[PDB]
DNA sequence: CCCCTCCCATTACAAACTAAAATCTTACTTTTATTTTCT
DNA sequence: AGAAAATAAAAGTAAGATTTTAGTTTGTAATGGGAGGGG
């Protein structure tokens, strides 16, 4: 009967819902953000421990020597321009081949949408992204990662040299990196605000309150002498970085919990402002210096 | 005896051509264009074709990302697409280049005299030197005057070998531009060090979590930043200045006064041709027609 | 009626050939590339496409330098470029 | 200024063979040597070339080698420096 | 109002197709007549899968829109023609459009089983959802526990929207 | 072997940049710029090849070498 | 499982995450249709255009980034989170659209206009010439 | 007007002399006010250590020294008697802006 | 197995100090560049 | 017009006084391992 057709219809929907990664990465972001907002005013220690120990960082952290997952999309289509778990140049060349497939899909999707608006029929034999264009985009993507890696390597060498002489990335960093590559990230920044700030405000935090059973599990010790005030008075430096202060063993769990709550609130405001300005650019003074022009070269007698 | 005015128009006309240099009939360009009823493709106007070919000579197609602004209505696909057809057409076309004329040593001697004479008359129209700048401004020009008499006056560059003892004076309009330049760079520097560490908060020990900028972070930012950020390091500038001006200085002694800035320098560093004969003849004729024109 | 792709005029082909022709001869440039490789004590071998890519990027660099060199001559109210003009452009760019 | 352009045309015509001379060829040579803008008053400019092209059939064709050009260029250059 | 997901187009090629040769010529199309008597190939950008018969009839599956299905069908016909079999693109016909929407209101499906059980069936063992068949316009729709009402069997966008509008008040009530 | 780049090559290159007349003593200076730039691109091309552990230099290595200098190249 | 990449390669990643937290709170899943529904007011105002969630296959981007980093940049292991991968897809989509946009007026806007469509245009009359395709 | 016809040797004393904090081209107090004003654009509680301001000053002074060197080279190229605005504009043009 | 508080050994490092290298003051001679007289 | 002489400017030489840099010492906070308990 029609049940088999309906069963096949249901399986396709479930298969499509499983395959797409963007919505699953977003759901992980929304789960962590909603949990903190609903449980930051009270029980910050419980929710921080609950998130950190159960929804671990390695849930979405990448890349790893593990999770070498081959999409293998170049063996599926023809409308296009290795042993499992292998890490080699053959795998790298294989990875680039499937990247060009993804760029081709974006190229054809953009043109097809524009053609319909402007009422133009397209020749299907020329919709392929040009090889020179795609090769340049792959170089750009490669240069994006080597810029991040170069900064880490140079910073490590700087720290090592000073020591001898003396003796995590989020969408904020990706936006900042694009600005360093002299790209206009105003459009992406506006889209990032909607996805990461405006949409989560629609959710009702009352639904994401931690249950009593979980709260009792992650209880912290109580009635312990605080050491932050004594530590701050006797310190030598005028300012103490929060990251150094969070890992210090002279502070009790309650001391760190209050600092972590304050740090999370202040960092988010600082991160939002930092990428807002980096997108805007430092040329806000608008006191532009005129360029060497034709008028500066002519001779009058 | 009017070579001076004749040279001036020659210079002025050449300068305009060098700047405003950007013939071709309008046509529709399509990806299937093959060889040398309605036409199909994208419209390429005469001013667009002229701009495309002039830009191609002045900048390679590899720099299309920059000069595509001169073709506002043409996307990078259309510009690169047009280049692809022409390359295919040119290689498939039947075979059969402007040169720069090599001038004699006598011509450049005459031209230098003409150019120097022109600057003498036009020197009266130049802006005059300023009176004095005070401590309200960022730049202290007294230090610059002391530098020139002590460092740059010893330069061994042959082309500028007779060097004035004292630095050249600056006009008032020039000083304003320099004041604006350092303000622009200060914004660039702050946005690379102060804004970068905006997200790293600290605890006010000797009392919110403020953001603190330290010399450790500034030097780290200067050394580990991308070289395209054009961030300058003072100890690195000193060695570059000595090489640039070919100054002679002792090498045994220590260049930097303090170990900290000497250390900072170390951190930054580790982070029978018939073509020729034809061109010679054309150049000799080209110089001949110019000399006759001036000799009139 | 017939819908036909717009033809490229022959004067457009000649202008394109004038603009994009590789002015440096391939053989002398190839020998210079080999000398640099052996002067680096390098056993790596350069493909023909790699040599062509090196050449076509050299012309783009040289043309850009001559454009800056002409600006130096213009600044001195001169219509011909000299050795001192290239030296000034090199010093300021570097 | 029209008389000034006439001298330029006379100089240019004195060193090119008259077999393949075209009004466009001389007009191109004007921009190549003297950088004068031919687009403005183009019709007036073209009249001068045609007028001057009739007068150059009288004299004969004299071809001077590279050596003659080099020695005469030196004479003109050193002489021009003296007036300055 | 509901968003369509799957589109199936019916395109007939005038020529007679040899499934064995086209599979070898195609880069990634897989053909095995033992299980299925059609050539399977997919294109990336429209994300459409086409079934290629030896008789020349071709049905594509996975288009996000009717116009995209025509574009996807053209590419499928172009690929077949590029082999050299002289296929022809004629008689384009959309045969089924599948649309769905989420009411965001959790609705129990047990009540709709017996409130109107003549044209609607709910076999919990056979299907997790409720089978609902409404007469006019002719679209088959399924009721789920969460409320993700899906619609299938329509022809164009005008009909599929009106089907939702008729059942919009029904899904809001009967909590 | 730097003399392989002959005089007519430089004269035509100068005209492309807008230079109409040249001194005639600049050829040796241009060749110095010729070699110096060629050193940097070859050095980075070989360096990028070692990091890929390959035994030859291809056009992509030159493209990546120029990208590190902020210069674009199109592989037509 | 231990990853969302393995969970997205009958049980979905949402179910794995729900059992990872013992179903303490509902899992906030937002489909593409719902995501666009919550930005339609700002989309109408023109504050932004296009989709805010990438359509590119992030699995392909992840595999390329894995191979690139594990072969050349070993200091980037585990250095990114979910938001970095989502934003990376948006930035890659931006690079492709960069090669197609132009300054077009109707004030001026930087959009995709006449040019790229007509440059590869083809008028087809299937009624009389169905062989063009 | 005076000229040095024999380029001598730049001894280390005046090379080291202008590496001092008091001999820098950038002035102490005006630079501090400029830094604070620019930092005021960032709407956050941002504070500078005393040594941090000094470190920024050396970097800023290095840029100005380079700009002065190229501006003077352009002025000497044009045989100017007074450095003009277009000399700065030419140097920036030849520096890649 | 991972959380916590607490211990304790070592190391980092700013402050104070000593010391040696650099440089400033005074005076002088000697080389370099400008200007006056002369042919 | 050019040279040759005159004069003045500049740099070089020196020693003793004074400032700056470089080395050492030292106190104590900073840092991380570890045991122990508790779940």
């Amino acid at each position: 009967e029609t049940l088999k057709s309906a069963n096949e219809l249901l399986d396709s929907l479930e298969h499509s819902h499983r395959v797409d990664l963007s919505l699953h990465l977003y759901s992980a972001y929304l789960l962590k953000r909603l949990l903190y907002k609903a449980n930051e005013k009270k029980h910050f220690y419980e929710v921080n421990q609950f998130v950190k120990t159960q929804i671990k960082d390695n849930w979405t952290s990448w890349p790893n020597p593990n999770t070498i997952i081959d999409p293998s999309v170049d063996k599926l289509y023809e409308d296009i321009p290795v042993q499992p778990g292998e890490i080699s140049n053959r795998a790298l060349m294989h990875a680039s081949d499937m990247m060009r497939v993804e760029l081709d899909a974006q190229w054809q999707k953009f043109l097809s949408k524009s053609a319909l608006d402007h009422d133009v029929t397209l020749d299907v034999d020329e919709l392929n992204i040009p090889n020179e264009i795609s090769r340049n985009i792959l170089v750009k993507l490669d240069s994006l990662f080597e810029g991040l890696h170069d900064k880490i390597a140079k910073e490590n060498e700087f720290d090592v040299r000073q020591d001898k002489h003396s003796n995590k990335y989020t969408y904020h960093d990706l936006v900042s990196r694009g600005c360093e590559m002299n790209e206009d990230m105003t459009d992406i920044y506006m889209k990032s605000l909607e996805l990461y700030n405006d949409i989560p405000e629609k959710y009702k935090k009352r639904k994401f309150r931690l249950p009593k059973q979980i709260l009792k599990k992650y209880h912290q010790p109580k009635k312990t002498s605080s050491y932050l005030k004594e530590l701050l008075s006797k310190t030598r430096e005028d300012f103490i970085p929060v990251e150094k202060l969070l890992k210090d063993k002279r502070l009790t769990s309650k001391d760190k919990s209050k600092l972590q709550r304050l740090n999370r609130e202040e960092t988010e405001d600082a991160l939002n402002k930092r990428t807002f300005f980096q997108v805007k650019g430092y040329l806000e003074d608008e006191n532009e210096i005129s360029d060497y022009e034709l008028d500066d070269c002519l001779i009058e007698l | 005896h009017q070579q001076l005015r004749k040279y001036v128009e020659l210079y002025n006309k050449e300068v305009e051509e060098f700047y405003n240099g950007a013939e071709f009939h309008p046509s529709k360009v399509h990806v299937k264009s093959i060889h040398e009823i309605s036409s199909v493709g994208v419209d390429w106007d005469s001013e667009e074709k002229n701009t495309f070919f002039w830009c191609l000579s002045r900048y390679s197609i590899h720099r299309v990302d920059e000069w595509r602004s001169l073709l506002p209505r043409k996307s990078a696909m259309e510009i690169l697409g047009y280049y692809r057809l022409l390359r295919r057409a040119s290689a498939s076309a039947r075979s059969r280049a402007p040169i720069a004329y090599e001038m004699s040593a006598e011509w450049v001697a005459l031209e230098t005299k003409l150019s120097e004479t022109v600057m003498a008359i036009t020197e009266g129209a130049a802006e005059v030197a300023d009176e004095e700048g005070h401590c309200e401004g960022l730049i202290d020009y007294e230090s610059w005057k002391r530098r020139w008499v002590a460092i740059y006056s010893h330069s061994r560059i042959a082309e500028i070998r007779p060097l004035p003892r004292h630095a050249l004076p600056l006009s008032r309009s020039a000083t304003q531009t320099l004041e604006r330049c350092v303000s622009r760079y200060t914004r660039t520097l702050l946005w690379c060090t102060a804004l970068a560490g905006m997200a790293s908060r600290s605890v006010s020990a000797r009392a919110s979590l403020p953001t603190v900028v330290t010399r450790r972070q500034v030097e780290r930012a200067l050394c580990t930043e991308a070289r395209s950020r054009d961030l300058h390091v003072l100890p690195r500038r000193i060695v570059l200045t000595l090489r640039k001006w070919e100054l002679d200085y002792p090498r045994e002694g220590k260049l930097f006064r303090t170990k900290e800035m000497a250390h900072l320098f170390l951190q930054s560093q580790l982070s029978r041709d018939e073509i020729d004969e034809a061109d010679l003849f054309r150049s000799a004729l080209h110089e001949n027609q110019l000399l006759k024109w001036l000799s009139k | 009626h017939r819908y036909k792709p717009g033809t490229v005029a022959l004067r457009e082909i000649r202008r394109f050939q004038k603009s994009t022709e590789l002015l440096i001869r391939k053989l002398p440039f190839q020998r210079l590339v080999r000398e640099i490789a052996q002067d680096f004590k390098t056993d790596l071998r350069f493909q023909s496409s790699a040599i062509g890519a090196l050449q076509e990027s050299v012309e783009a660099y040289l043309v850009s330098l001559f454009e800056d060199t002409n600006l130096a001559a213009i600044h001195a109210k001169r219509v011909t470029i000299q050795k001192k003009d290239i030296k000034l452009a090199r010093r300021l760019r570097g | 200024e029209l008389n000034d352009y006439s001298t330029m045309i006379d100089i240019l015509l004195s060193d090119m063979d008259l077999e393949t001379v075209t009004t466009k060829k001389v007009r191109m040579a004007l921009k190549e040597v003297y950088a004068i803008d031919v687009e403005s008053q183009g019709k007036a400019i073209n009249k001068l070339i045609r007028k001057h092209l009739d007068l150059v059939k009288e004299r004969p064709r004299f071809e001077r080698s590279l050596e003659d050009l080099l020695k005469e260029n030196a004479t003109l250059a050193i002489e021009l420096t003296k007036e300055i | 109002v509901p968003t369509l997901q799957n589109i199936v187009a019916t395109v007939t090629l005038g020529c007679r197709l040899d499934l064995k040769t086209v599979a070898l010529h195609a880069r990634n199309a897989e053909y095995n007549p033992k299980r299925f008597a059609a050539v399977i190939m997919r294109i990336r950008e429209p994300k459409t899968t086409a079934l290629i018969f030896a008789s020349g009839k071709m049905v594509v599956t996975g288009a996000k829109s009717e116009d995209d299905s025509k574009l996807a069908s053209r590419k499928y016909a172009r690929i077949i023609q590029k082999i050299g079999f002289a296929a022809k693109f004629t008689d384009f016909k959309i045969q089924n459009i599948v649309g769905s929407c989420d009411v965001k209101f959790p609705i129990r499906l047990e009540g709709l089983a017996f409130s109107h059980g003549t044209f609607s069936s709910y076999e919990p063992e056979l299907f997790p959802g409720l089978i609902y068949r409404m007469v006019k316009p002719k679209i088959v729709l399924l009721i789920f526990v969460s409320g993700k009402i899906v619609l299938t069997g329509a022809k164009q966008r005008e009909e599929i929207y009106q089907a939702f509008e008729a059942i919009y008040p029904v899904l809001s009530e009967f909590r | 072997n730097i003399q392989g780049i002959t005089k007519p090559a430089i004269r035509r290159l100068a005209r492309r940049g807008g230079v109409k007349r040249i001194s005639g003593l600049i050829y040796e200076e241009v060749r110095a710029v010729l070699k110096s730039f060629l050193e940097s691109v070859i050095r980075d091309s070989v360096t990028y090849t070692e990091h890929a552990k390959r035994k030859t230099v291809t056009s992509l290595d030159v493209v990546y070498a120029l990208k590190r200098q902020g210069r674009t190249l199109y592989g037509f | 499982d231990r990853n969302v990449y393995e969970a997205c390669s009958v049980v979905s990643a949402d179910e794995v995450l729900a059992e990872k937290i013992d179903n303490a709170v509902p899992i906030p899943f937002k489909t593409r249709e719902e995501i666009d529904a919550d930005v339609e007011k700002d989309r109408n105002e023109g504050v932004f255009e296009g989709n805010i969630i990438p359509d590119i296959d992030l699995r392909v981007v992840h595999y390329y980034a894995t191979q690139l980093c594990l072969n050349k940049y070993p200091h980037l292991i585990n250095a990114f989170d979910e938001t970095s991968l989502i934003t990376l897809g948006l930035l890659i989509e931006k690079w492709v659209k960069d090669y197609l946009t132009s300054i077009q007026t109707e004030r001026q806007s930087k959009v995709i206009g006449k040019g790229p469509c007509e440059f590869i245009s083809k008028h087809i009359d299937y009624r009389h010439a169905p062989g063009n395709i």
